[PDB]
C-alpha cells in the first residue's frame, strides 16, 4: 500500500514493489520467483509510463517526432493538396507550428505566401509590376504606377526552369495567392 | 447561364449557412472532471510519512480503488510526489452522494432524470453495475455477432 | 486514426514476451519458455489484464485529437443520407371532390425491396388527374439511387388512384462517410475564413447548396470563358446541383446571394452551370467463377457508380483508363482483358477546365473458365442530357 | 459470488462461454482467425476460398459463444471456421 | 431483472431486417405474361395490362 | 466521433475477469478465486498498478490537448495568474550615485496578508528621486487585486528610501480557469478573420478609431477620387473622426498602421478624410398646446441631433426631407407645416459617395392654436 | 502522399508477394493486368507504363510446368513536381 511516486519513480517496479513485505521469511519479497515473474510487466508499465509522460511533447510540432507530423496535420487544418507527404519534415514542422497564428489567419497576404515559400526552402521575391522600379527608373522622366491585382514570383537562376522549384512555387501560389489575382512565376531579372 | 454578382455586405442566405465553429463542451477526455465536489463536503488532511492514496481511499472511502476520486478531487498526478506536510482534500463517503446532480432532460420519448458528476464518482457509484437496470445490460449484448473485415 | 502506438498490445505476444523476459531476468534459471506450457495460466492471467490496460493506454493521443475536434468545433457525427425522389400520382377519373394522398404513403419497386415514403400530404384539387410530391427512401444507402419510373408499386389502395411513379431518378443516397471524409470536413472548418484560392471550391460543393453537389472555381476567367484572356479581379464559379445536373438558375441566384457578403470588395463574381461529359464503357473480362455473372455485373456497376460520383471526381481532370481498370478490379473475382471508354482505349481529357465526367452506359462481356460468354448492357442515365 | 460459482460449473463447450469476449479480445480473435485463414487458404474448401476472395466478405465473431462465421457479400451465411475463447482459436 | 424492459428502434438501433422473418416473403410484381393481342392488324397488338 | 473512455470503469471486475480467464486458460482447473489463492495477489496488484497507469494516461491525454492548445493554437491554459502592479519608490535625497534596489524586494499592505515582490533590479540614476518597477504577487488568486496606494508597507528599510507605493492597482489576478472558458478561448482563435467586404473594413476602422467615428469603404476608387476612372485592386477608406470632424492625418496614420498588415496580396489600400455637408433647417410647425414652446424646441433639437448622428447616417446617401419631417413629428406634440433644408423643400443629394451630412443650424418658428409665435435660432456647429 | 523510397519498398514487397510460388499457378500466363493491379494496390501511385520482359503484353508460359519468377524491377517514379526517382532492384538470391 505504498505511494505511487516511490513505486513508479524510485523503485520503478509498480507491481513488485507493492507485493507484501512485512512477514520476513515467508513473504513475496523473500522469494526471488516473485521478482522474476513480475519483471516483464513492470518493464512494460514503465515503458508505457515514459511514453505517456512524453505524450504532451509529441503534440508540439517543433518538438515532436516525425511519426506525429502526419498525425497532427489534420489538427492544423492541412489536408488535401495543402499537405503532402513529399514535404521535407522540417518544412512540415514549420508549416504546422504557424498554422493558427499566421497561415490560416492571414491567408492571401503577402507575408503568408512568402512564409510558406520560405518554409519549403524556395528563395523568391514577390514583385508587383509598376512603371517606377527603384533599381533603374530615373526620377526626372519616369512615372509612378501600380499593377493592381497583378504580381509575380521571381526565382533565382540557381533553379532550373519548370523544375522542382518552379512547379512547387506554382502549386503554392495556386493554393495561397488570392484567386482573382494574376500571378506569374519567373526568373529574377537581377 | 452566367450571373454577374458584385460585392455585398450583409445577406441572410449567408446567415442561413454562416457560423460553423461551435465551442460546446460535450463528453470528452477534457470534460470528465468539470463537476467539482463542494468544499463543505471534504476533509482537509495533512500528508505525513507513510501515507499513500491507497491508505486514504481505504480509511475514508472504504475501497482501495476509490483513490481516483481523491486525486480527481485534488488535481494531483499520483505518480508525482506529495510533499511532507502538504494539504490534501479527502471526500467523505456519505457526502459523496450529494455531488450527484440530478436534472431533467427532454427527449422525443419523454422526460428523463439524469445523474451528473465527475466521471470517477460515476464509475464508483455504478461499480458492480448495481444502479443500471438489467434491460440496459441486455441491450448492449444484443449485438453479439460483430462484423469484422477480412484482408 | 493513423496515430503512433505507444506500447505493444497483444495477448499472445504479451504472453510470449513475458515468458522470454522472465528467462532473461534470471540467468537462465527459468527455462519454461513454452508459450502453451505449464506457465501458460500465470502468463495468460497477467496478459489478460495487461492487454485490457494497454489497449486503453494506446488511445490517449487519439482521444485528445477527438476531444479537440469535438469540443472546440462541434462537428456533427454524420450517419448517412436518404435518397429522395419526386412521385407523381395519377387518378382514375375526374373527381368532384379534392383527393388526398396521406403523409408517409409507401411506394416500392417491382422487386418490393426498396421502399419510399411521401414527405407530406398531397392534395389533388377536384377536376385534376395528377399531382406530384416528394418522397424519401426508407433507409440510408446508395442502393436507393434508382432510375426514373422504377418506383411504381404501392400496397395500400386508395379510391380512384390509378398509378404512381417517380418522375426523377432518386439521388443522394449515401451510406455514410469514411474517416478521411470526416477529417476533410473538420479541416475545412479550420481553413475557410475569407475564401481565397479555391476555397470557393469548398464553400458551395458541400455547403449552402446541399450535399451531393459540385463546384469549380477558376480565377481570371471572363464571361467569354476563354483561358487565354485573363481578367484580373474576376472569379468564375461552375456549379453542378445537388441532383447531379448543371445548376438551376435559382440555385445560381441562391449561391450568388450567399457568397456576395464574403468576396473582396471590388471583385466580380461570375457563376454559371457546370458541363458534363458522358462516358461509355465496354468491358471484356475473364471471370474466376467465384461470383455469378449477375453478381459480378452488379458489383462492377456499383463500383463504377462509386468511382464516377461527382464528389469523387475533380472537374476538368482527365479520366485515366488505368484508374478505371483498377476500380473495376477492386471488385474482385475477375480478370480484365480489355476496356474501352468512348470508343478508344486511351485516357479521356475533359474539353475544358469546368467539365465533369458522368458515365452513362456500360457493356459487359464476361468469360468464365468453362467458356460461357455472358453479355449484358446497362444504361445508367435517364437520357444523354440528364 | 457469481464468478466463482460459474468457475466451479464446467463449461458447456457448445454454447455460451463463461467469460464474455471483450472488445480487445475480439480484435485479438479476429487477428488469430485472419492468421489461420491466411495460413490455411489452400486447404480451405472451394466454397470457403470463393467467399474469402470476395473483398465485400465479412467474418462475424459471436461475442458470447465465441463462434466465428463467414458471410459473403450478400450478407447470407456461408460457413463457420471455428471458435475463439479468451486465449486460443480452435478451428473446426 | 424480470420487470425491466427496453425498446430499440427500427433503423436507428438495429437494421430493419432484424425485425422481419424470411418466411413471409414480400409481395413482388413483374410484367404480365397474359396480355391480349389484336390480330386485326391496325396499330399495336398489346391491349390489356399497361 | 466520441472519444473513448481511458480509465477502466470497474477494476474489481477486471480482477474477477482475469481470474475467470485463468480458469478458461486452464480449461477447468484453476478454480480458486479468493485472496488466499495463488493468482489473486498478482492479479490485484497488476490491476492496481494498471489503474495508476490509466489515470496517468488520462492526465497525459488531457495534457497533450492542452499542449496542443498552447503551442499550435496559441492559447495557453491558465491555472492561476499572480497579480502584477507597478511600484514606485521615492527617495528622501538626490544621490550623486545610483540607488540600487535588489530583486525580490518585499512590499505588503497594512495587514501583511498580501505580499508583492519586485520582478527585477531597480536602478535609480544619479540625480533622480523616484523610480518605477513592476512587482508580482506572492501567490495566485483574485485576492491580490487591490487599488492604488494600498501596497506600501515594507519591512526592510533602506537609507534614503522615503516611500514605496503602487501607482497602479494590481490586476490580472486569477485563481484558475474552467474548461468552458478555455474551450471558448480556443474557439475564438479559430474564428479570427481578415476584413474582406466593405462593411468589414468599416467596422474594423471604427474599432481602431473609437465610439463616435464613422468610415466608408469604396472599391475601385483611385487616389484622385474620380469615379469614371476605376483602378483595379484599390480599396478607398473615408474616415470621419470620433469628434464628428473629418479625420486628421494623425488618425489616418493610426488606422493605416492597423489596417496595413490585414489586407491581402494585390490590394492597394488608400485612406482619405471624409467630407462634410452642412444642413440648415427652417421649421414652421403648429403646436397642439399639449406642451410648452420651450419643451417642444428642446425635444425637436434632441430628436434632430439623434437623427443626424453619424451612426444613424449612411455616407453618400441623400437626406430625405420626408424622413426629417417624420423624425421631427415623432415627438408628437406638434404638426409640421413647412420645412426647408438649405433654402429648399426637396431631398438634398450628396455631391459624392464619401460625403456625410452634418446639420449646423435650425430655425424654430412654432405656433399654438391661440396664435402665439415662438421664434428661435439654434446653432449646433462647434 | 508518400515518399519515393516508401513507394519503392511497398511496390517491391507487393511484387514479391505476387510472384510468390504459392500464389502462382504453373503453366498459366502472367497477365500484365494482374501485375498492374498488384502494383496499384499499394495505393500511393498511378501506373502509366509497365513492361514485362521488354513487352507490354501477357507473357504466355512455355509449357504447362513453367512457374514464373520475379527477377528484376526498374523503378521510374515521378511526382506532380516533376522529381524523378530512378532505381533498379535485382531480386535474385
Amino acid at each position: 500500500s505504498k505511494d505511487a511516486f516511490t513505486a513508479w519513480n524510485v523503485d520503478r517496479r509498480p507491481i513488485y514493489s507493492r507485493m507484501p513485505k512485512e512477514q520476513v521469511g515467508t513473504s513475496y519479497h523473500d522469494y526471488i520467483a516473485t521478482d522474476w515473474l513480475t519483471a516483464y510487466w513492470d518493464k512494460i508499465f514503465i515503458e508505457c509510463y515514459d511514453k505517456l509522460e512524453d505524450l504532451p511533447r509529441q503534440f508540439d510540432p517543433l518538438q515532436c517526432d516525425e511519426e506525429y507530423l502526419d498525425f497532427l496535420a489534420p489538427l492544423c487544418g492541412w489536408t488535401a493538396p495543402y499537405w503532402s507527404g513529399d514535404y521535407p519534415p522540417e518544412s512540415k514542422r514549420v508549416l504546422l507550428a504557424n498554422s493558427y497564428s499566421l497561415i490560416w489567419r492571414d491567408k492571401g497576404s503577402l507575408t503568408v505566401l512568402s512564409f510558406v515559400l520560405n518554409a519549403l526552402f524556395i528563395n523568391h521575391r514577390i514583385f508587383v509590376p509598376g512603371s517606377f522600379i527603384l533599381g533603374q527608373s530615373q526620377v526626372s522622366e519616369d512615372t509612378l504606377g501600380a499593377a493592381g491585382w497583378e504580381f509575380e514570383i521571381l526565382l533565382p537562376r540557381d533553379y532550373a526552369e519548370n523544375g522542382y522549384e518552379f512547379r512547387l512555387t506554382l502549386k503554392i501560389a495556386s493554393l495561397f495567392s488570392p484567386l482573382w489575382c494574376k500571378y506569374r512565376v519567373r526568373y529574377d531579372n537581377l | 447561364t452566367t450571373q454577374e454578382f458584385l460585392s455585398k455586405n450583409k445577406t441572410i442566405e449567408s446567415e442561413l449557412l454562416d457560423l460553423l465553429i461551435k465551442p460546446n463542451t460535450d463528453d470528452s477526455i477534457l470534460t470528465r472532471n468539470k463537476q467539482a465536489i463542494a468544499d463543505r463536503d471534504l476533509f482537509d488532511i495533512e500528508w505525513e510519512p507513510g501515507q499513500s492514496l491507497n491508505k486514504l481511499a481505504t480509511e475514508y472511502l472504504g475501497d482501495s480503488f476509490a483513490w481516483q476520486i481523491i486525486a480527481d478531487a485534488n488535481g494531483i498526478d499520483p505518480t508525482k510526489e506529495i510533499d511532507i506536510g502538504a494539504g490534501l482534500k479527502v471526500p467523505d463517503q456519505k457526502a459523496l452522494e450529494n455531488s450527484i446532480k440530478k436534472f431533467i432532460v427532454n427527449s422525443p420519448t419523454g422526460k428523463q432524470l439524469i445523474s451528473d458528476a465527475k466521471q470517477s464518482i460515476l464509475n464508483l457509484i455504478g461499480v458492480g453495475d448495481s444502479n443500471t437496470e438489467f434491460s440496459k445490460t441486455l441491450k448492449d449484448c444484443i449485438g453479439k455477432v460483430v462484423n469484422f473485415s477480412f484482408d | 486514426l493513423n496515430a503512433p502506438q505507444l506500447v505493444v498490445d497483444d495477448y499472445e505476444q504479451l504472453i510470449i514476451d513475458s515468458l522470454v523476459h522472465t528467462n532473461v531476468v534470471s540467468n537462465g534459471e527459468f527455462t519454461d519458455l513454452d508459450a502453451s506450457g505449464f506457465m501458460r495460466p500465470f502468463a495468460g492471467t497477467m496478459a489478460y489484464a495487461g492487454s485490457e490496460l494497454l489497449y486503453k493506454a494506446n488511445l490517449a493521443s487519439i482521444a485528445a485529437a477527438k476531444s479537440f475536434f469535438k469540443n472546440v468545433l462541434g462537428v456533427p457525427e454524420d450517419t448517412g443520407t436518404k435518397a429522395t425522389t419526386t412521385l407523381q400520382f395519377g387518378l382514375s377519373a375526374s373527381l368532384s371532390t379534392d383527393f388526398i394522398v396521406p403523409i408517409n404513403f409507401q411506394v416500392s419497386d417491382l422487386s418490393g425491396t426498396l421502399r419510399f415514403y411521401t414527405i407530406g400530404n398531397l392534395v389533388i384539387p377536384a377536376g385534376a388527374t395528377f399531382g406530384t410530391i416528394e418522397a424519401i427512401a426508407e433507409d440510408i444507402g446508395e442502393k436507393y439511387n434508382v432510375s426514373a419510373n422504377f418506383i411504381d408499386q404501392y400496397s395500400t389502395p386508395l379510391t380512384y388512384l390509378q398509378y404512381v411513379t417517380n418522375i426523377r431518378p432518386a439521388t443522394n443516397g449515401r451510406s455514410g462517410e469514411t474517416i478521411d471524409n470526416l477529417i476533410e470536413r473538420c479541416a475545412q472548418i479550420i481553413r475557410i475564413r475569407n475564401p481565397v484560392s479555391a476555397l470557393d471550391f469548398e464553400q458551395l460543393a458541400e455547403l449552402t447548396m446541399g450535399e451531393g453537389s459540385r463546384c469549380k472555381a477558376i480565377g481570371l476567367l471572363g464571361i467569354n470563358k476563354i483561358v487565354t484572356d485573363p481578367q484580373p479581379g474576376v472569379v468564375h464559379l461552375f456549379l453542378l446541383d445537388v441532383n447531379g445536373n448543371p445548376a438551376d438558375p435559382v440555385t445560381i441566384s441562391t449561391v450568388g446571394a450567399t457568397l456576395q457578403p464574403r468576396i473582396m470588395l471590388g471583385t466580380r463574381l461570375l457563376i454559371s452551370p457546370m458541363e458534363v461529359l458522358n462516358i461509355e464503357l465496354e468491358l471484356i473480362a475473364l471471370s474466376d467463377s467465384s461470383k455469378t455473372f449477375q453478381q459480378l455485373a452488379d458489383d462492377i456497376l456499383e463500383a463504377l457508380k462509386v468511382f464516377f460520383n461527382p464528389a469523387n471526381l475533380t472537374p476538368g481532370e482527365p479520366v485515366l483508363i488505368e484508374e478505371v481498370k483498377f476500380a473495376i478490379r477492386s471488385v474482385g473475382g475477375l480478370s480484365i482483358s480489355y476496356l474501352q471508354m468512348n470508343d478508344n482505349a486511351i485516357n479521356i481529357p475533359m474539353p475544358n477546365q469546368w467539365t465533369i465526367p458522368r458515365f452513362s452506359y456500360i457493356g459487359f462481356e464476361l468469360t468464365d473458365s468453362e467458356g460461357t460468354v455472358y453479355r449484358d448492357n446497362v444504361v445508367t442515365v435517364t437520357n444523354p442530357e440528364e | 459470488e457469481e464468478a466463482k460459482k460459474k468457475v466451479k460449473v464446467e463449461t458447456v463447450q457448445n454454447g455460451n462461454l463463461k467469460k464474455t469476449l471483450s472488445e480487445k479480445q475480439l480484435i485479438d480473435g479476429v487477428k488469430r482467425v485472419t492468421e489461420y485463414l491466411k495460413k490455411n487458404i489452400s486447404f480451405q474448401p472451394r466454397t470457403i476460398q470463393n467467399i474469402l476472395s470476395d473483398p465485400k466478405s465479412v467474418i462475424k465473431i459471436d461475442k458470447d459463444t465465441g463462434q466465428v462465421s463467414l458471410f459473403n457479400g450478400n450478407g447470407e451465411f456461408a460457413a463457420l471456421v471455428g471458435t475463439y475463447n479468451g486465449d486460443i482459436f480452435s478451428p473446426s | 431483472k424480470y420487470i425491466s424492459t427496453s425498446y430499440a428502434q427500427g433503423g436507428i438501433d438495429l437494421p430493419i431486417d432484424f425485425l422481419e422473418n424470411p418466411d413471409d416473403a414480400k409481395d413482388t410484381n413483374s410484367a404480365s405474361t397474359a396480355t391480349e393481342v389484336d390480330s386485326v392488324g391496325n396499330g399495336t397488338v398489346s391491349r390489356s395490362g399497361v
